[PDB]
């Protein structure tokens, strides 16, 4: 199966994961309501496009790195 | 053409790379090599099509886009070669890749920003146009998300592996071009990028120009495991779904095989490459 949803807000943005020129992907992360393109590898970890040769154990993973990544700066849609 | 290491190139080529680099993001040609890389990164899938990484066809596609990209330097100064970085050897900030007569140095600690080098957003001559986020200025945090580059032992660990790559020929395969690409193991490629960190760690990492002499070794490592290995050879060889298998062309060209790529020799050559 997926994981599980999510919905927090870490560092002072929200992030929200939900099962569902780029691939697939069925489960589907957001941060402040814009969509964080992230990967699964065949291992069970994560990628997104903001850490995309890291791989973190989870999507909530993801998109803290992904907080963590921007310092602030406001997502572009892909 | 002569690939040479980065560490001994004289300053005149160092001016004429980098002005060679500039011209292309001046014209608009740079930023579509950006573009294509992000495509493949975000579609290249462990269990769907895979072509530009956490795949065999990683090397050849690869070894092609940068081809490419020496091509349209060349078209500008035709003198030009695609230098390598030795990360191994030059594995420190300090080393003069990182002066500001080359790339210019790490991101200030605020917001990652390089502040010197030709690339560096003061200078009006490097606009981040394909990208993810708001910022439009080069970043790097060079060391800050993982403390060191591979050593030449971990390199040696990883050329010393004999099988090109192995089933289900993706990123948890064994073989050589996983270990070399880095989701296995000791892991040599991914963690470069994430090393330089700034858009090196991104999908669009040919952002940084370092991206071009990382990928340049990475290219030369495969041309040495070659060396070591005259008995192996690029595999899959034939019938295998989503994946290039030895004669089957590969996108966005179409025109070109693996197989059309496995001998560096056609195309350029190394200042220094040990022999069998
Ligand atoms: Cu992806
Ligand atoms: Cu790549
Ligand atoms: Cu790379
Ligand atoms: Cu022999």
């Amino acid at each position: 199966a997926a994981p599980e949803s999510f919905d927090e807000v870490y560092k002072g943005r929200r992030i929200q994961g939900r099962p569902a020129h780029e691939h697939g992907g069925g489960y589907e992360v957001f941060v402040d309501g814009v969509q964080l393109h992230v990967m699964r590898n065949a291992d069970g970890s994560w990628i997104s496009v903001v850490s995309h040769y890291d791989p973190v154990p989870t999507p909530r993973a993801a998109a803290r790195a992904a907080v963590d990544e921007l310092q602030g700066a406001p997502l572009l849609p892909f | 053409t002569v690939r040479k290491n980065q560490a001994t190139l004289t300053a005149d080529e160092k001016r004429r790379f980098v002005a060679a680099v500039l011209e292309l993001k001046r014209s608009g040609r740079y930023d579509e090599f950006v573009r294509t890389h992000n495509e493949f990164i975000m579609s290249d899938t462990d269990s769907g099509e895979r072509t530009g990484h956490r795949s065999p066809s990683f090397l050849p596609w690869h070894r092609r886009f940068l081809l490419d990209f020496e091509q349209a330097l060349q078209s500008v100064d035709s003198s030009v070669t695609l230098p390598y970085w030795d990360w191994s050897a030059d594995r420190t900030v300090r080393a003069s890749l990182w002066a500001p007569d080359f790339l210019g140095g790490t991101g200030r600690s605020t917001d990652g920003r390089v502040m010197d080098g030709p690339f560096a957003a003061s200078t009006g001559n490097w606009p981040i146009n394909v990208r993810v986020d708001s910022r439009t200025y080069l970043r790097r945090s060079l060391g800050g998300s993982v403390a060191e580059l591979p050593t030449r032992a971990e390199v040696e660990s990883v050329l010393a592996i004999s099988a090109y790559d192995l089933p289900p020929y993706n990123s948890a395969s064994e073989g050589f071009r996983n270990h070399l690409e880095g989701w296995r193991g000791v892991n040599l490629h991914n963690r470069v990028h994430v090393w330089v960190g700034g858009q090196m760690a991104t999908g669009v990492s040919p952002n940084d120009p370092v991206f071009w002499l990382h990928h340049a070794y990475v290219d030369k490592l495969w041309a040495e495991w070659q060396r070591r290995h005259p008995d192996s050879a690029y595999v899959p060889t034939g019938g295998t779904p989503d994946v290039v298998d030895l004669n089957e062309t590969m996108k966005p060209w179409n025109t070109v095989r693996p197989a059309d790529l496995l001998d560096h020799t056609a195309y350029y050559t190394f200042d220094a490459l040990e022999h069998h």
